Formats: C-alpha cells, structure tokens, sequence
C-alpha cells in the first residue's frame, strides 16, 4: 500500500479528470454521435483525394 | 507472493477508453423498438424521418 | 469471458510480451501489454490499403505543422502544445458530422415501407 | 535468409536522434479514441513522432506516417 | 517459524507452499493484491502440484476462477495455470487451455510455447510434438531464434532436461535439500561488486 | 459558468472542500468568478465569460 | 421514437441494408 | 375495414410477420 | 393478433380486396 500510494501520489491526480471527461463524452456526445465511422473515413479519403 | 515486478494492464495506465456507439447495438435495438412498439408510432416516426430526409 | 468485445475478436488481438530489463545493475521483469490489429490487417495497415484506419494528413493537412506547432500567443516560451489538446482536437475531428446523403435516406425511406407493402403485397398475392 | 551466421557482440551508444538507417518506412498508429490526461504511453509515442518530424531531426520527414485508428489500439510504432 | 518460510542455502528468503496458499486465501480481495501476485502464488504451488496432482490442483483452480472474476482474463493467469498443468502431467488440459487463449483473443506468449514444450516433454510424449510447438511458436513471431531451427530446438531441450522436474531422478528441480535458516548466515552478502550493491537492504529502501 | 462546468452539486462541495482548509471563505461564488479570471485576458471576452447567457450558447452538438 | 428516427436517418447504405436484412431475418 | 388497419397499426413486427405466416398458411 | 386473423379468415375475397383497398387508402 505504501508502494502503490506513492506511485499514485506521483502520476494519479490526472485520472480523476480523465474520468469526468470520459463520462462527459458519453453523456453529451455518444448519443448523437454517428453510428458508422468507416463510411466517414471513406468519405474523408475520397474528399481529400479529389483535392476538395 | 512477496515480490511482484511491474504490473501491466490490458488498457493503458491512466488512460480510459472513450465510448463509441457501434453498429448492432444501435441499429438492431432501433429495429427492436420499432418492432415491438406499433406501426402507428412507426408511421409517425416514418413521417419525422421522411421530414429529416426532405430536410436533408 | 472476453476482454475484447465480440465484434472486434475477428480483427483485434491481445499481445503480451515480457522482458527482463536492467535497472542500475539489477534486473526487473517488465511486460508490454497491448491490443493490436491482427497480422493480416497489419500488413494491410502498412500498405495504407486498410479502412477503419485513416491517414492523419487527410484529417488536418500537414501534421508537421500541427504536431510541431509551438505556441506563439503573447509568449516567448516556445513550448509545444499540450498532449491532451492535440489528442482532443484529433478525436474531435475524427468524430465530426459527415453530411449523410438524402439518397441513402431514400433507400431507408424505401426500407421503412418494407412491412406495410409486404403485408399489402402478400394480401393481394392470393 | 542468412548465408553466414549472426554476430555475437553489439556496440553500445546513446542515440539522441532517430536517423534513417536501413529503414525505408516508419509507421505510427494511434487511436485518438484512447484518451487520458498526463504522462502516458500515448504521450510517449506521439512525442516520438514530434521528435522525428522536428527541425533538428536527421530523419527525412517524408517517410514518417501517422495513422489515426478507430478502435482502441495500444499505440504502436 | 520454519513453516512460514526461511533463508535457503543460497541465503534466499523463500516462502513455503501452504504458507503461500494461505497468504493468498487471506489477501485475494485486498486492494493491493495485483494479478501478478496470483501467478506468483500459483508458481509457489508447483512442487505440491507435481507430488500430488489430485488434491493440489483444486487450489490452482480456486486461484484460477477467483483471478478470472477479479480481472477478467489475462496472460499471467493462463500461462501460470497451464504451467501448473504441465507439471501435473495433464496434456489435454494444456491444449484445452491454449485453445481457450486463442478463442479469447489472447495471443499466446513465448512462455506459453515454452510451457507447451515442457508439458510435452515431461508428460512422456515423443519429440516433434514439442518441435511442432517450437516451430509454430516461431512462425507466430513469439519465439525468435538465432541459429538454425534444429540446433536452437536442441538448445531448448537440453535446457529443459537440465531442469527436469520435482519427481525426477535428475534435474535442477530434483534436488530437495535446503539449508534452512531463520536468518541469513551472513548479513553483508553482496549481489554486486561493492558494499553499495549489498544483497540485503532495508525494507523502506526496498 | 459554462454548459459543462456548470453543476451545483460538485461545485458547492468543491467550495466547501476549500473552506475546509481555510481558502477564501468570504466568497459568494459569483464574486469568485470575478476575483479569479484570466487577468491578461481582454475586456470583452472576460465580461462575455462572466455572463451566463453568452456562455450558454457554446455546446458540443454531436 | 424521436431519437430512434433521428438515429434511423443517419444510417448509411450498408447500415440500412444491415438493418433491413436483420429486421427481415428476425421477423418473417 | 378501418378496424383491421387500426389494429394492424397497433401490431408489432413479430405480430405482422406471424400474421404474415398465418395468412400464408391459411390462404 | 389471433382475433384479427380469425376475423380476416372468415372474410370473402371481395371483403379482403376491400380491406386491402382500405389499407391502401388509409395506411398506404
């Protein structure tokens, strides 16, 4: 517990934030987000390919 | 059990996998709701989705 | 009980490779654990022939300026932009709204009429 | 394919820069969907990239390819 | 007390099996208990496993199932139990395990192939079942061999037969004598060159 | 006060966690949004940020 | 049914093919 | 004729499809 | 579901054609 507490006190204050950002993402984004990302990436690929 | 070397997980340390909505879990559940609900609500939803198709 | 989702099993993989490494004369056991594309889809990544993985420079032109960007705004500290914001901008841009075509909305408007016109066609088929 | 056996001893130095040696390509794959704050392996790999494409890098800047992946890839070089 | 553990002939503190299993049984759900601690325990159980495979395997499966419900599935645990089965001389259990690895999406590690060569060997099965494991493992890109395959494989086999198991007539594991001491008979012993590098250090430094 | 960072639940107990160790205790939250703000940030965007309405408009759409 | 129709309108051609094939395979 | 349509608009997918299999089996 | 099918099975061909004409005129 000393080891992991000292390691945590080193690098762990961040995942506090990472959590609430993550759940902000799942609340305000994921519902209205697109279902298919592959067609999106295809779209981007042909769009960039067309010079547009 | 007195000496462990360095722990390593499936995801990264201190990095969370951010959610994304996939294919089946959305499509098939929408088809399931449309199924078991009614063809009246599916008709009105066909009218709102054709509203979004004409708007598009 | 799978660590990966059922869908990704045909694509992804979970690799664990453990190494003995030297630290100040001592030897520690550190492993690299990672989720990775399978060898076939990997060789398709290196070829740039793979969907589901997009080249970065089409997302925002010229990474070199994008990642190599250093803040010029009222500061002589030429420090690079933070990591979190570059990642955030990236995964914002990846996830943006593609303008879904009304023609697919027409194939789906035809797909909405499936049940009604199939029961109406099955009633008049006798 | 080896006509003659391998070597037994390797030289040891500190490599400050990535320089194109016998490599013809270097691919860096990151899913931006994997995300976090602070120092993480994500940050380390992307920093690898930042270093390779930087002004002082002897590496030719045309051969380094960054790839955003959709599903949850532990960043790999 | 000598039941719990002791400093063995090389002045090394080793835990006892049945001491280890109890420590496990108490600390399983503890927050500090990591997935490596499990496999460390499983390792500590191997001699028991081999000397009596019937009643000491059940413990291995307690650790197995428990680990599985605290951390869903891992390489650590599968490697470990499959090695346990390798000493317990159940081959079908090993192949079954490996299949379960691949089916779970776990990409079998270089140690999984060494576990398979070990099981293959000490279960008294012909060569070329182990050779196929080594070669398949080298195609996979887990094992990387520098020499031609035959001689490399000979090296692995010779390295296993030196190491032959706990019940055997010859091997490293076949030597049961342990200079048993409550305390290391020299406290300033070196792992290094200097007195700086000394083997025994404070617990707050360690 | 902004769509995401505006929550009364986690904000109040933050203020009281600060009041615990005796950080600024005389503050009405609305003057806390005043005394602490980017000082080298110009005027208009600062009164824009101090206001609920002009800051209510910016939200991640989809 | 509002968000179901919002999500229905966004489906791609391969996705609409998947949903029609799955709704036709599930029922009749 | 109106009651059958207003009953059909209350029907599910399993309902109109099992009525499809029943109308195909009967007639 | 069973009552609608039992009521539709007792109808004639002209009543089923009139119910199909009413289902084409109403629901369409």
């Amino acid at each position: 517990d000393e080891i992991q507490r000292r390691v945590a006190d080193r690098t762990c204050v961040q995942e506090q934030s990472t959590r609430e950002v993550q759940e902000r993402w799942k609340r305000h984004v994921v519902p209205r987000m697109q279902t298919d990302l592959e067609f999106n990436l295809s779209h981007f690929k042909r769009q960039h390919a067309r010079g547009q | 059990a007195a000496a462990a070397a360095a722990a390593a997980a499936a995801a990264a340390a201190a990095a969370a996998a951010a959610a994304a909505a996939a294919a089946a879990a959305a499509a098939a559940a929408a088809a399931a709701a449309a199924a078991a609900a009614a063809a009246a609500a599916a008709a009105a939803a066909a009218a709102a989705a054709a509203a979004a198709a004409a708007a598009a | 009980a799978s660590p990966l989702p059922v869908a990704a099993l045909s694509r992804l993989r979970i690799t664990h490779r453990s190494f003995l490494t030297r630290s100040r004369g001592r030897h520690v056991c550190r492993s690299a654990v990672g989720v990775e594309y399978r060898p076939e889809q990997q060789k398709k990544v290196l070829d740039h022939s793979y969907a589901r993985v997009i080249n970065a420079e089409v997302v925002h032109g010229d990474e070199q300026k994008f990642w190599g960007e250093r803040r010029t705004f009222y500061t002589q500290r030429n420090i690079f932009f933070p990591m979190w914001d570059r990642c955030a901008q990236a995964l914002i841009l990846i996830t943006r709204e593609v303008p879904r075509v009304p023609q697919e909305m027409a194939f789906r408007l035809m797909a909405v009429f499936l049940k009604l016109m199939l029961l109406p066609r099955l009633m008049m088929n006798t | 394919g080896a006509k003659r056996p391998l070597a037994v001893v390797a030289p040891r130095t500190m490599h400050r820069y990535l320089f194109l040696m016998h490599m013809e390509k270097v691919t860096i794959t990151v899913s931006p969907l994997l995300f976090g704050y602070g120092h993480t392996i994500q940050k380390a790999v992307l920093d690898f990239y930042r270093r390779a494409i930087s002004a002082r890098s002897p590496f030719p800047k045309d051969k380094v390819f960054l790839f955003y992946a959709i599903d949850h890839i532990t960043p790999r070089i | 007390p000598k039941e719990i553990g002791f400093y063995n002939a090389g002045d090394n503190f080793e835990l006892t099996p049945q001491a280890a299993y109890r420590i496990y049984k108490q600390n399983c759900d503890e927050t500090f208990w990591t997935r490596l601690h499990n496999e460390k325990t499983i390792i500590h159980l191997l001699p028991l496993v081999e000397q009596d495979p019937g009643t000491n395997m059940v413990l291995v499966d307690d650790i197995f199932r428990h680990h599985l419900k605290r951390f869903g599935a891992d390489h650590y645990i599968y490697n470990a139990v499959m090695q346990a089965a390798a000493f317990a001389k159940d081959f079908p259990r090993c192949e079954q395990l490996l299949a379960e690895m691949r089916g779970l999406g776990l990409e079998p590690n270089a140690q999984s192939y060494v576990n398979m060569m070990l099981g293959a060997r000490l279960t008294g099965k012909p060569r070329d079942q182990a050779e196929a494991f080594f070669r398949e493992g080298i195609k996979t890109g887990a094992i990387s061999a520098v020499m031609r395959l035959d001689t490399e494989f000979q090296m692995w086999m010779n390295q296993l037969e030196r190491l032959g198991s706990f019940k055997a007539k010859v091997g490293y594991l076949s030597v049961n004598e342990e200079g048993a001491s409550p305390m290391p008979r020299d406290m300033w012993a070196l792992w290094g060159w200097h007195r700086t590098e000394a083997k025994f250090i404070s617990r707050k430094q360690m | 006060l902004s769509p995401y960072h505006r929550d009364l639940r986690e904000r109040e107990l933050a203020r009281r966690y600060l009041n615990a160790r005796g950080w600024v205790k005389d503050m009405t939250p609305e003057e806390m949004r005043i005394v602490f703000m980017n000082y080298r940030l110009p005027e208009g965007e600062k009164r824009k940020q101090m206001d609920e309405a002009a800051m209510s408009g910016e939200v991640y759409w989809t | 049914a509002a968000a179901a129709a919002a999500a229905a309108a966004a489906a791609a051609a391969a996705a609409a093919a998947a949903a029609a094939a799955a709704a036709a395979a599930a029922a009749a």
